[PDB]
């Protein structure tokens, strides 16, 4: 299976955030072929001092 | 495109209510299960009520 | 590109806008308005880096400028991000600003009354 | 009599919209002929689709 990676552009004032975090959740609950309702609110970001700053 | 349209940004921005404070900064994800996620997303606007 | 602070008062922002527009230079900004402008006409402007366009097609559908001598009528009210496409597009039409009126403007965005003073270049 | 008509310019961004609404006020106040106060906030106006667009 391959890996994804999402790109926020924080350097660019005209970035779309709410873009990337939608591609978050889709991703959670697409991919996760468990055959049951999946909730993608429900996840974990561990996060850098320069990304959070 | 219909979230991102600056005519519906700015009277949300503007507005003080609970509403306007959660479409924008909060979660649209407030609708019912369609099987494969929990919730769909939601928007309010005009009286109109829109899912995708 | 505008880089963010570069300037410390919207008079002398406007006159760099100006400056950069007569170099042949393109702004659009109207779909980012929010992220742009900064609360009032004395903080540093601007709030974020402006970028250049390539390219200008854009035309009121209304009057421009209102007058010879006036870009909108006294008390005229517009969307901010307008009043910035509409100056240019009467600045590559020919005709230079004299001042912009802004001294007792309270609010920024996202509506304002702003309006400037034309003639005839040479 | 005659009869008067109200032109608003919807269309043009710098219209006086308030100067048209006084205008129709001050004609049914002033046009009544009938030696008594009046109030001329009390009236009906039925708008066309496009007009109120």
């Amino acid at each position: 299976v391959e890996k994804k990676t999402v790109y926020f552009d924080l350097d660019n004032p005209n970035a779309d955030i709410d873009a990337s975090i939608e591609e978050l959740r889709m991703h959670m609950e697409d991919e996760a072929k468990t055959g049951t309702v999946i909730n993608g609110e429900e996840i974990h970001v561990v996060v850098d001092r320069v990304f959070f700053s | 495109k219909l979230v991102k349209h600056p005519k519906i940004r700015d009277a949300y921005l503007a507005q003080q209510t609970p509403l306007a404070w959660q479409q924008i900064t909060g979660s649209l994800r407030t609708g019912g299960t369609d099987g494969v996620q929990a919730h769909m997303n939601t928007f309010y606007y005009g009286g109109v009520k829109f899912v995708q | 590109m505008i880089k963010a602070k570069t300037y410390p008062d919207f008079k002398e922002f406007v006159k760099g806008f100006i400056a950069n527009v007569k170099a042949g230079k393109r702004y659009d900004f109207r779909t980012y308005q929010e992220a742009i402008l900064p609360l009032t006409y004395s903080s540093y402007w601007p709030e974020a880096d402006i970028a250049e366009v390539e390219k200008f097609d854009y035309k009121p559908d209304y009057k421009v400028p209102f007058s010879d001598d006036l870009l909108y009528s006294i008390g005229a009210q517009m969307r901010t991000s307008d009043f910035f496409m509409d100056l240019q597009y009467a600045i590559i039409n020919g005709k230079d600003v004299d001042t912009v009126y802004c001294e007792w403007l309270a609010r920024v965005k996202p509506f304002s009354m702003l309006n400037a003073k034309l003639k005839d270049a040479i």
